[PDB]
């Protein structure tokens, strides 16, 4: 009942980072403190890693196991967006704002950062555990994918949105909003596929799947807290970002058909402001009048 | 923002559900009193002005020296006595931006409208004070408008030629191709548009002195001409404009058309060269019967018969060419070629379509030659003879290359003044003077044909404006009735003026005695058929103005037979692009494209309502795209029967209609006697 | 040396089925004979069936085994074009020209057809034989992929191009030309990835891989000749189609860095109509001798 | 695979560690016996063959009628008395594929080598049987090779012109530019390469009769000429080749060079138009001192001084141009321009470099004009006068456009026959005959200069072959010693033959009296310096041959003063591209590019060892790229001091060579007196 409308929405949302000129951010970037620039680079690098794996691994593997040519076409399109559009856009931003050495250093930093490695290990592990014709392993990977789309990106998205909302780094911010617009529909779509599998189960099996989903969310959440503190303490925003990730965790649960898990909190209003002619043959009668 | 363009933009602000059309009067008033009177150089007396203009190389001393300064003063008083006021901002803006004389640094304004008109009139009269006053009255009343070259350059020292349309016949030789390139660059340097006939050129894969598959075809010459026109671009302000014409039975016709395809390669596509296709009735007959047509190699026909293919009658020699084994021919599908023509016109507006048998069945000078191609504007239809440019040491055989001086009657102002006869005769005199004072010293055939044929083109504009301001729909039969009567009267008075000029000067155009005017066959439909209006509404439009009857046409026929005709061709209806704004008139006899025309000049946006547009005649100003092209074809064919040359006929197509609809319009135009089709404009 | 350049060319060629209005083809379709309509339907179904294998297996399997983030992104983009763009385009052409029952029957026929099946299963067999961390098996699959993209499609493309060059079925012919333009670049790109593997091999292993490629080409070519006669004899075109197959076989070989196998031949003109050393400054004393 | 192709391919098969060089004799023998003797049309008698050739439009009856058939039979006897054998397969293949007369369907062979040589000799002698026999002996001994046009076309009815190098001056006017395009197409039609001097054309952004910034510059003319040469493609046989020359002080020099960049825009890039840059000593002096230089707008200089910028001496006029406020200029960096030249030559081999003051410091006809530019092959250096092509009705002012006739001495065969004097004099006579019999009807300046100047070009070839077959390294001082002596003798005997022809005809070339020959200034270095060999080995090479001494040169100077000089120009060393294979000779005076030449003809690959290559002389056949370009410059400058025109000097560069190395080679060539630099060939 939904794939065709998602197909149409995904293809109509198609974009490339080159559509957005980035040289306009040069001055507001220059004006940020060293702490702010550091957090910003690292935040986008963490996002780049997530999209790299979502494009290389997550979306293609889910596409492989989901039945139906139209469902596969949507998932293939989403996969392309992840690595050919989203992951690449971050390099466009980096290449504009930062010198090569700072770019090299931040990519080295992703490799050695323990929270980023842990979250990649956990998510990709679940993708690679999918067994052919085994719907339960597929469900588990789809939960992981929804958590990546609708929860994990948001510790990263906070900062570009926070600046956009203050009228700073607005070209980079425009790119990020386009990425976010895509991930929102990706999270909903994968959520609907996960619910399909969940709804086939016995009540006992469903109870176990909810346990899996909640245990996984809590494990990812605890790691994300440490990641958030590590990045945002130097810019004074860790508590604010934490509220934002809890907000989005609830959206991820809802995408999976589950009740919200965290209590509602006031999000920084700045971040909320951050959101030929046809050829017809001649007839014989055309020559007489 | 300028005050005048701010006032001009208040037209579109709809007050009480209506466009504020009166803002354009305020717009032009503000334009004058805030830009023009400020930037106008004013002298203490006209004598100081004329001395300043002559001394600083702005005017020509020779033509101003034929009048005593009292006569020039009287002429200027006659111009300023009218107290002409531009009715719209666009009229004055176009005049003072395109035709008004400016200082050498393009800083201030030297000529007003009256000054330019007086200078043009003194140039036309050639020493006659009363004739100069008559020309001043004619142009200040805006009954007649000289073409852009004449109106822009009449009496100016550093000027281009007064003629801008030239037609060249290219012979099948490298010497003739080199001379064609040279003459094209020379005429483009003068500012004129050059049309070339490429039908005599042998096709691709023909022999050059017994080595076969050696000729590059007409497309190589097309590339040569395209680069020649790109080179001669006159600063690039108006880049060199050329047109190439090919007979549809030329073997290179498909490659000729492929130069305009969007997917054409850079080694084939031509950009600055318009293309026209000459279609004999034989091709239309072959396509109608769905038979297999043949395109021919021109050099084989020339070798076998001693004449060029386009110099022969295809309707009588096509079967002989097909049956001749020594003639080389290629099989084509005529309906496929027609569909390709329609597709190319839909996608690019090209080629121009000339219906050769429609031109030549009424052509008055077939004894001199048949019309084989049209001009860049696709309305000049005159006999031409190809030149034979030989080696450097040898003498050249100079033929006849077409060129005519353009001039438009303003139908609205002529009809308001009830002055068809006087306007037509004075315009004929002015065009004759422009022909006589033109001397192209680098195009020998153009010069020879200008001296011999003495051809002029007297067009008309504001047909749709006059009809819409008189409550007549363009597609209505009453409009065609008015056009019939008006253009029959214009033809009558142009023939009368030509005969009177021949009687006064004692000379006719070269080879007049073989023309249909001399034999009297031209006047058959005029001495047999009455062209008085058939509707009482139209008949009142001509009240107070004598309409020649069959007896008047018989008297004129006797007068022509006893005195001859001075001009081989007299009437041609050109597009009249930019002078239509100055005259506050609709362009040519074609219907309007937009009721209110929006344009951007520099970083300023301005709107031009059609002349006389209001709420009482809003729906009579029907846009050309919304009307039936069959009725427009009917109107143009009604006008064409009184025009000796062609009419620049633009086809206005909607996006919905297919190539079949364009082909149907073309075939109906051919059926109705349309001589040429200019453009396939799509909205 | 090449992936970013191909990325650029791929993304700038992006298009969607909806851009070409198909209905105006019915004005020439109605004038074709039964044999012409039959051949067209069968050719179209052949292309559709082969392209589906490439979208579901061929491109995604190669993307899975190739190392490099940028290569995976380009390959993902190509897989997207197969599934989201090409497959929808073929379906659109079919739905325009034939009623539902006729489409189902043509696909039933072509699905059972011996020559279509032989080539489809030969290609799919090589994709299924790729082994993790075995570059030889990957190379063999890449050869199969290049043969599909740059060679096997062309016995099919011939007919739409033949009509397109005559002014018939122009809307569907425009679509086919866009598809073909994508397959051409796909073939060139996968060819470069195969040459990279080939160049890492010993001389004996290279000779062995060359023998594999030529042997595979021979098997496919002999089946193409039979496929061609089966479809095109009824419309009298087989001789010219065979020339077009060999010409495209040579292009496929050149994509794999191999010499042409077949002598040069001219192609049907209707189908054709359808189709710094080192700057160093002068430092003085170079003007004196 | 043909048997001769297999045998020729066995050269690369190394037997006993050496190439099988003897297989090429087997290859040529098999080629003849299996293909040539089978495909050679044979006639019962020579009379039947001659009658068939004249009556079937293969030969010209005019030149053959000058002899009784007995004389022609004896000439053919003399040609066949030598029993000439092609030493290599490539010699016979090149002759019978490029120069041998074939049937109209190109199926059989009418002419053998002896028949072609006999016909060329009979055409040269112009009715003299003994002279024809002398020419037969000269050519069958392969001491003298007429150029490809002369050798291929002499005595043929359907022939091109015997001259293929033309040099046109283009005046700064649209009439002259159109005439230049016409003449370029006419000469390219004849099959000749055309060189155009664009230095007189005013730069981009210059005024055209009070309209400032209206000229497209030399690049618009470059595009026109490129399309003209593309169209005039020699009947689709061989691509039309043309050259454009611009002074380095021309304002458009950077635009001129940008037409050859790989990244050039399609509206700037020219494809079939080679470019050459003329560099006066002033530019090299400015670059040497790193002073910022000025390029000048030519029309400002012409308006200020009444003379063209390239008509004036830049060494004296540069400071006056710079200090003149009415002369327009822009600053350039001459060193950056030199680096751009070197980069362009590395990338594409263009432009040709002509050192203006190196040419004109030894030019013998500076009174007529300075040498302003060279030909398409960069060896023709003659005085030219620009023509003033006026309007069609007016009379043109015809100048002098350069066109010289080419011939090549075979240094190896001339040296082995000890016949420098006889070969030089007979070659001079043949070149004079070709000059007199050449009449071009569409290039008036070329025809006038051919009639007046009577300039010929007598080149040399097989220098490296002769040296390597005599155990002399090309870069060795002994090689330069031999070149000095040999070309001094060639110059001596060419001057002597020219003065003898002047005495016989009683006429010199036009404006000879102002030349350095008339004043004796030409002979100063010859009556003051001895040019006998300085090495015993080289002096032994000239044994049995009188080397002209200082007294002989004084006698020649007196003879020239008494009787005058018939040819303004006599010696120019052309590349001699395809005739070198037929003569079994190394191309021109250049060193060999490769020891064994690998080429593919059809689907079969062929191998061509350099003539005389063996095991003993393998390392004397050093490849040009392995050579020191400074020593090659030294050799060419040694030869250049005895050649009145230039030498086609190709630079052979390695891939490792930088822009600085190419610039150093160019500057050392300028320092050593090199007149022109042809090509930058990179390995
Ligand atoms: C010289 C030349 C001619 N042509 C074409 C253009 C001309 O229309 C046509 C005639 O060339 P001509 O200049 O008339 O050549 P020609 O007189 O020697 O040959 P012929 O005896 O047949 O008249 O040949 C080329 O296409 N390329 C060329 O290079
Ligand atoms: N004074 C003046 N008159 C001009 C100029 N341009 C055109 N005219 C026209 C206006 C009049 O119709 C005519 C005579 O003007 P004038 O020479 O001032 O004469 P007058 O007003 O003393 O009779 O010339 C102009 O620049 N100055
Ligand atoms: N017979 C013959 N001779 C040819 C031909 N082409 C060139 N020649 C040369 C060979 C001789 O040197 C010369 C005379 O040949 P011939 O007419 O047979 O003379 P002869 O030996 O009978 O007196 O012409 C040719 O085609 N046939
Ligand atoms: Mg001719
Ligand atoms: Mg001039
Ligand atoms: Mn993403
Ligand atoms: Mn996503
Ligand atoms: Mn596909
Ligand atoms: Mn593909």
């Amino acid at each position: 009942d939904f794939t065709q409308m998602f197909y149409n929405q995904n293809v109509k949302q198609f974009w490339l980072p080159e559509e957005i000129a980035l040289n306009g951010d040069l001055l507001t970037w220059k004006y940020l403190g060293k702490n702010e620039q550091d957090t910003y680079m690292k935040v986008l690098a963490g996002l780049t890693l997530l999209d790299t794996e979502q494009g290389n691994t997550g979306m293609p593997i889910v596409a492989e196991h989901v039945d139906g040519h139209q469902r596969k076409a949507v998932l293939n399109f989403m996969a392309m967006m992840e690595n050919a559009v989203h992951a690449k856009s971050y390099s466009n931003i980096f290449m504009t704002l930062a010198p090569t050495e700072t770019i090299n250093e931040v990519f080295e930093w992703v490799k050695q950062n323990k929270y980023l490695q842990k979250k990649a290990q956990m998510i990709v592990g679940l993708y690679k555990a999918i067994q052919k014709d085994d719907e339960i392993s597929l469900f588990k990977a789809m939960v992981a994918s929804v958590y990546l789309e609708s929860f994990l990106f948001y510790s990263g998205f906070y900062y570009p949105l926070y600046f956009y909302g203050q009228g700073k780094l607005m070209q980079s911010g425009e790119i990020i909003n386009l990425i976010l617009r895509d991930e929102a529909i990706h999270g909903v779509y994968v959520g609907l596929l996960a619910q399909e599998i969940y709804n086939k189960q016995t009540e006992e099996k469903k109870a176990e799947l909810r346990e899996f989903a909640i245990d996984l969310l809590n494990q990812l959440y605890e790691n994300e807290l440490e990641y958030t503190e590590d990045l945002y303490d130097q810019v004074g925003l860790s508590h604010d970002v934490k509220k934002f990730i809890r907000y989005n965790a609830n959206k991820a649960l809802m995408n999976l058909g589950f009740d919200p898990y965290f209590e509602e909190e006031d999000i920084n209003p700045i971040v909320l402001n951050g959101l030929k002619a046809t050829v017809e043959p001649l007839k014989d009668d055309d020559f007489y009048f | 923002v300028p005050k005048w363009i701010q006032l001009n933009n208040e037209i579109m602000i709809q007050k009480d559900g209506k466009f504020q059309f009166d803002k354009d009067k305020e717009a032009v008033h503000s334009y004058f009193v805030d830009y023009i009177n400020q930037n106008t150089v004013f002298f203490h007396n006209l004598k100081e002005k004329l001395d300043y203009l002559v001394e600083n190389q702005y005017y020509e001393e020779e033509f101003l020296s034929l009048y005593s300064f009292e006569d020039i003063k009287e002429v200027f008083k006659t111009a300023y006595a009218k107290k002409f006021r531009f009715p719209s901002f666009m009229s004055a803006f176009k005049f003072y931006n395109d035709y008004a004389l400016k200082t050498n640094d393009k800083k201030k304004i030297l000529e007003r409208y009256e000054d330019r008109i007086s200078i043009v009139a003194l140039f036309f009269a050639n020493g006659d004070t009363e004739k100069a006053k008559e020309y001043v009255n004619l142009m200040i009343n805006q009954e007649y408008q000289p073409s852009t070259p004449t109106f822009l350059n009449a009496g100016r020292k550093r000027r281009g030629e007064l003629v801008s349309c030239f037609l060249l016949e290219v012979n099948d030789s490298l010497n003739d191709i080199s001379r064609a390139i040279d003459i094209s660059m020379q005429l483009s340097k003068l500012g004129g548009g050059v049309s070339l006939n490429l039908s005599k050129l042998r096709a691709k894969g023909e022999a050059i002195k017994d080595v076969e598959n050696a000729t590059k075809g007409v497309v190589g010459v097309m590339k040569l001409l395209d680069n020649a026109f790109r080179y001669a671009d006159q600063m690039g302000q108006r880049q060199g404009s050329g047109a190439a014409y090919l007979n549809i039975f030329h073997r290179d016709i498909n490659d000729f058309l492929d130069t305009k395809k969007i997917s054409a390669d850079e080694d084939v596509r031509v950009k600055t060269l318009s293309i026209g296709v000459v279609i004999p009735d034989k091709f239309v007959e072959l396509a109608r019967e769905d038979k297999a047509a043949y395109v021919f190699y021109p050099h084989t026909i020339y070798k076998e018969y001693g004449q060029h293919m386009d110099e022969m009658d295809m309707n009588e020699m096509y079967d002989k060419f097909v049956d001749n084994p020594r003639v080389k021919k290629e099989k084509i599908n005529p309906r496929k070629l027609l569909e390709k023509l329609a597709m190319l016109r839909s996608e690019s507006g090209y080629p121009y379509i000339m219906f050769q048998d429609n031109v030549n069945k009424v052509h008055a000078n077939n004894h001199i030659s048949k019309v084989k191609f049209s001009n860049l504007c696709s309305e000049v239809l005159q006999a031409s003879q190809v030149s034979s440019y030989t080696d450097y040491d040898e003498e050249d055989e100079i033929g006849l290359d077409i060129s005519c001086n353009l001039g438009s009657l303003n139908i609205l102002n002529v009809m308001e003044h009830k002055s068809i006869e006087k306007t037509v005769k004075l315009a004929t005199d002015s065009l004759t003077h422009v022909s006589e004072t033109t001397d192209i010293r680098n195009a020998p055939a153009v010069r020879r044909a200008n001296k011999a044929m003495k051809s002029i083109g007297l067009g008309a504009m504001n047909l749709h404006g006059y009809l819409a301001q008189n409550g007549i729909a363009y597609e209505s039969p009453e409009a065609r009735d008015f056009a019939n009567t008006f253009f029959m009267m214009v033809n009558f008075y142009s023939i009368q003026r030509s005969a009177e000029i021949a009687k006064e000067k004692g000379e006719t155009f070269d080879q007049y005695e073989g023309s249909t005017y001399a034999t009297g066959e031209y006047f058959d439909k005029y001495v047999s058929t009455d062209f008085s209006p058939k509707y009482e509404k139209i008949a009142n439009l001509f009240e107070g103005m004598h309409i020649p009857t069959t007896e008047d046409w018989k008297k004129l026929k006797a007068f022509v037979a006893e005195h001859g005709m001075y001009h081989s061709y007299r009437l041609c209806i050109a597009p009249t692009g930019s002078i239509s704004y100055v005259q506050s008139s609709t362009a040519s006899v074609m219907p309007i494209m937009e009721r209110i025309e929006e344009r951007t000049y520099g970083n300023s946006k301005t709107y031009y309502p059609m002349p006389g547009l209001a709420s009482n005649n809003w729906f009579f100003y029907k846009e050309a795209y919304d009307m039936d092209m069959f009725k427009v074809v009917d109107m143009i064919a009604t006008i064409q029967q009184h025009i000796d040359q062609g009419i620049s006929f633009t086809l206005f197509l909607k996006d919905t209609m297919t190539t079949r609809d364009l082909n149907r319009i073309d075939l109906y135009a051919h059926h109705r006697g349309i001589k040429t089709i200019y453009y396939a404009r799509t909205k």
